[PDB]
């Protein structure tokens, strides 16, 4: 290829378009759910004070 | 509570004289002074995130051909700076029934007095730099020129002021003018003593004191621009952007606690068992100067000027110094202080052993010289990051 | 949906708990022993 910014050629690469062609931002494709009480889903609900 | 204190209001002193027949307000207490950079340079759009500014810098260029020639190729180039915000801030404390009670107007005075007081750090920072939060790019009085006015303002400003800025390269757009400047204007005499900026049998204020222009361009007036030894500036007030990320934001409790002390040596008070209101203030100012080597300083007679040179690093070749443009010879980073006011009296010019004035160390050096000085480090052949800037008057 | 089975014991907990605040007010609509009106003074 060519030098990380060349003399005669502009690329994306180049220094000069930092600040440009920046990534876009996704959603977590890999978000784990949330884990949640099995001991609140088994035992038997009461009042309380 | 913690009564009469340095830090909270509490039926102190001041009330002595309360609830009564007071004479109103007084009839001798002076305005409150107005910013006054937020009335010259243009406000630009701020952000909490602070902004980019882009500029094209690129000497893109084209060649004359003969018929048959093979035609060259060429590349453009840009580049980018950043700004930022930074915060101002204050607390003020009462005694709650000392709210309820409200003398002298005193909880709504306060927020005048401290909306004043922000608005003086602000310009305080943009011209003279006293305080200026590290964010801040630049402050007027880091120019490299000065001017003298005091004989008469005409050839100080539209004639001598002016060609230091266009023998630069660098227009002028505004004056701006400290109060104390008014005896130059009147005494601003022809050699008939006629003044030049007022007409016959004088009944009118002097034409720049009416925020009339001077050969062309408007003036600024000011109660509170003079500082040290200068009293105004002429330039491109274009290079100066500022920004307000959000307004004065007064807030409120009785129920917070407060550091009367220091982080390093605390000393806690509740606000809630002490029984006392806070107010807590904040603005959010941002400021660029593109370039401060844009601005005429304006001094009441003539002064030395004088700067730190930096050489932090320089390890190889040499540096060049250079007065009102005339270059010195070459320097050595490694060279005396005896040696660099020798280089610089060696300048073909006006210049003598007597006026000029080096002080320091090798590389770390200050020079007091009568006129705008500059410096080449290209010569360092290893050690960039060199540098000068002024530092005061001489 | 829901289990109704769950529901019944569910539900059925929920009101026998609930009737121990109905006794506080059954208690002054006809007069049972209230322990606070028991006239101190009266020797025991």
């Amino acid at each position: 290829g060519f030098s990380a910014d060349h003399s005669q050629i502009a690329q994306t690469k180049d220094t000069m378009f930092t600040g440009y062609l920046d990534p876009v931002q996704a959603k977590d494709y890999f978000a784990e759910a949330e884990k949640t009480s099995i001991v609140q889903r088994v035992a038997q609900k009461i009042p309380m004070g | 509570s913690a009564d009469h204190s340095q830090i909270a209001q509490t039926k102190d002193t001041m009330f002595t004289g309360y609830l009564d027949p007071v004479q109103a307000k007084d009839y001798f207490a002076e305005a409150e002074k107005t910013s006054i950079v937020q009335r010259v340079a243009q406000k630009i759009p701020m952000g909490a995130t602070g902004i980019v500014i882009p500029h094209w810098t690129g000497d893109v260029s084209a060649q004359w051909i003969g018929e048959g020639d093979m035609k060259p190729i060429t590349k453009g180039n840009m580049t980018k700076r950043d700004v930022h915000p930074a915060k101002i801030a204050t607390i003020f404390v009462a005694s709650a029934e000392t709210v309820r009670a409200n003398p002298a107007n005193y909880l709504g005075t306060m927020r005048t007095k401290v909306a004043t007081a922000i608005a003086m750090a602000f310009d305080n920072a943009a011209l003279h730099g006293t305080n200026a939060p590290s964010a801040f790019q630049g402050y007027l009085d880091q120019s490299n020129k000065t001017q003298s006015i005091s004989p008469n303002a005409y050839q100080g400003l539209g004639v001598s002021g002016l060609t230091k800025l266009v023998t630069d390269g660098k227009k002028w757009t505004h004056t701006l003018l400290d109060d104390t400047v008014e005896p130059v204007l009147n005494g601003s005499v022809d050699a008939n003593g006629r003044p030049l900026f007022v007409e016959s049998t004088y009944e009118s204020l002097t034409t720049p004191f009416r925020e009339g222009r001077i050969l062309g361009r408007p003036t600024i007036l000011s109660d509170h621009v003079a500082e040290g030894d200068v009293v105004g500036y002429a330039g491109d007030f274009s290079q100066i952007i500022w920004g307000q990320v959000g307004g004065l934001s007064f807030d409120v409790t009785d129920q917070a606690t407060l550091n009367l002390g220091s982080q390093e040596s605390p000393n806690f008070v509740s606000l809630w068992q002490h029984n006392l209101v806070a107010v807590r203030v904040e603005a959010e100012y941002g400021l660029l100067i593109n370039d401060v080597n844009a601005f005429v300083k304006l001094t009441f007679d003539p002064v030395l000027t004088t700067y730190a040179l930096d050489l932090d690093g320089a390890s190889a070749g040499n540096f060049t110094l250079s007065l009102d443009g005339k270059t010195s010879a070459n320097i050595a980073y490694n060279a005396s202080t005896a040696t660099v006011k020798s280089a610089i009296v060696a300048i073909d010019d006006g210049v003598s052993a007597d006026d000029v004035t080096v002080t320091g160390s090798a590389g770390d050096y200050t020079i007091t010289v009568p006129g705008t000085l500059t410096a080449d480090f290209s010569g360092l052949t290893d050690g960039e990051g060199a540098s000068i800037s002024v530092v005061s008057v001489g | 949906s829901i289990d109704p089975e769950k529901l019944r014991d569910q539900l059925l907990d929920a009101f026998e708990n609930k009737q121990n605040e109905l006794k506080s007010s059954k208690a002054y609509y006809d007069a049972e022993r209230r322990p606070d009106a028991i006239g101190l003074a009266v020797p025991l």
